[PDB]
């Protein structure tokens, strides 16, 4: 099992430093070359830098040049890349490659660079207009709203009501992001069975349940 | 740099048949070696990108033989004889012949379905939101094809598109289909000065707009 695994990635203001890292396995780790590639929030992929095997030859594109640096330790099966004076086009989700052009990826880890502060959503629950309607089916949501950075973790029923829902991506207005997501349920098990959404917000260190109750 | 482009942006195909992926770069990738070190990606969501081409033409090990690569000049293709469920991704092409080493911006390889209409669902704001001074209209679309469809909002009879926040999945697993969200967001007092709030799904050709509206009271 030939693995990468990336880790340091997190929020930093412009200006600010990270060094991100990538542990190898499976293979020795000195008789390759290594790059760092990242995606944008628009999903290009953009490569970021090359080091040799041995440690000794490094190449960046020239927009990254003299803010970011490639390097390794051999002895440990690491692979590093420090990040200095970042902005927002930086933000990204961090790939660690392999040199055979990059036969074995990392999951990678996201670096995000904002001025915009850290901040909890707000969690709102979606209950059918107060109308009872009416088919099979009862669609119900939660609104999570107002939060930085991503990401946000939704479940239903803590992870037990797994179909039939959607949990759709965030979009950024001014600084926050917004997010929904939707259950869709057989009509007659609510309101007599409970439906709570349980979101996450790792980065304010938050939890909230909203139990979903019929609106009055 | 070579400029790489990709066309096209997104392809619909139905599972079992033929695609092929252009790729097309602003200057020679033939590298002094007389090789030309052009790869193709496939990124599934979730996950990183593998290889499945490389120079040009050559099947990465595992790589069925569905999959193959042409090309020469300023123009690379990928063919996929035969598409299946576990090839649906985004594909990038690569080129690995000249520093700084460069992507193509990618290409959506969709499945195609019979035509659904979408599951409407509209919610009021929700009392929380509301003591906070706030308040967003929230409007799904799930489980519809094809993935381009119309989502209009009214406020009292009179179109709104200004205040709107509109997010869609990725295409389903499962049945193929895709989902979309709309919200609009308005103040407290914005949304207590009006009473009919409506969702409206419609293709442009579609004979059968889905509407769904509540009354603040």
């Amino acid at each position: 099992d030939v693995k990468l695994v990336e880790s340091g990635g997190g929020l930093v203001k412009p200006g600010g430093s990270l060094r991100l890292s990538c542990a190898a396995s499976g293979f020795t780790f000195r008789n390759y070359g290594m790059s760092w590639v990242r995606q944008t929030p628009e999903k290009r992929l953009e490569w970021v830098a090359a080091i040799s095997g041995n440690s000794l030859y490094t190449s960046y594109p020239d927009s990254v040049k003299g803010r970011f640096t490639i390097s390794r330790d051999n002895a440990k099966n690491n692979l590093y890349l420090q990040m200095s004076s970042l902005r927002s086009e930086d933000t990204a989700l961090y790939f660690c490659a392999r040199h055979d052009f990059f036969d074995v990826w990392g999951a990678g880890t996201t670096v995000t660079a904002s001025s915009a502060k850290t901040t909890p959503p707000s969690v709102y629950p979606l209950a059918p207009g107060s109308a009872a309607q009416t088919n099979s089916m009862v669609t119900l949501g939660c609104l999570v709203k107002g939060y930085f950075p991503e990401p946000v973790t939704v479940t239903w029923n803590s992870g037990s009501l797994s179909s039939g829902v959607h949990t759709f991506p965030a979009v950024l207005q001014s600084d926050l992001y917004t997010l929904s997501s939707s259950v869709t349920v057989p009509s007659s098990t609510w309101p007599s069975e409970t439906v709570t959404c349980n979101v996450a917000h790792p980065a304010s260190s938050t939890k909230v349940d909203k139990k979903i109750v019929p609106r009055d | 740099d070579v400029l790489m482009t990709q066309s096209p942006l997104s392809l619909p195909v139905s599972l079992g048949d033929q695609a092929s992926i252009s790729c097309r770069c602003s200057q020679s990738i033939v590298k002094s070696n007389g090789h030309t070190y052009l790869e193709w990606y496939l990124q599934k969501p979730g996950r990183s990108p593998k290889l499945l081409i490389y120079k040009v033409s050559n099947r990465f090990s595992g790589v069925p033989d569905r999959f193959s690569g042409s090309g020469s000049g300023t123009d690379f293709t990928l063919r996929i004889s035969r598409v299946e469920a576990e090839d649906l991704g985004v594909y990038y092409c690569f080129q690995g012949s000249h520093i700084p080493w460069t992507f193509g911006g990618g290409t959506k390889l969709e499945s195609k379905r019979a035509d659904a209409a979408p599951t409407v669902s509209i919610f009021p704001p929700s009392s929380e939101q509301l003591t906070s001074g706030g308040a967003s209209v929230v409007c799904f679309l799930n489980n519809f094809y094809p993935k381009d469809i119309n989502v209009k909002w009214k406020i009292d009879g009179s179109e709104r598109q200004n205040g709107v926040l509109n997010s869609w999945t990725d295409q389903d697993s499962k049945d193929s289909t895709y989902s979309m969200s709309s919200t609009l967001t308005l103040t407290k007092d914005e949304y207590e000065r009006h009473n009919s709030y409506t969702c409206e799904a419609t293709h442009k050709t579609s004979t059968s707009p889905i509407v769904k509206s509540f009354n603040r009271n």
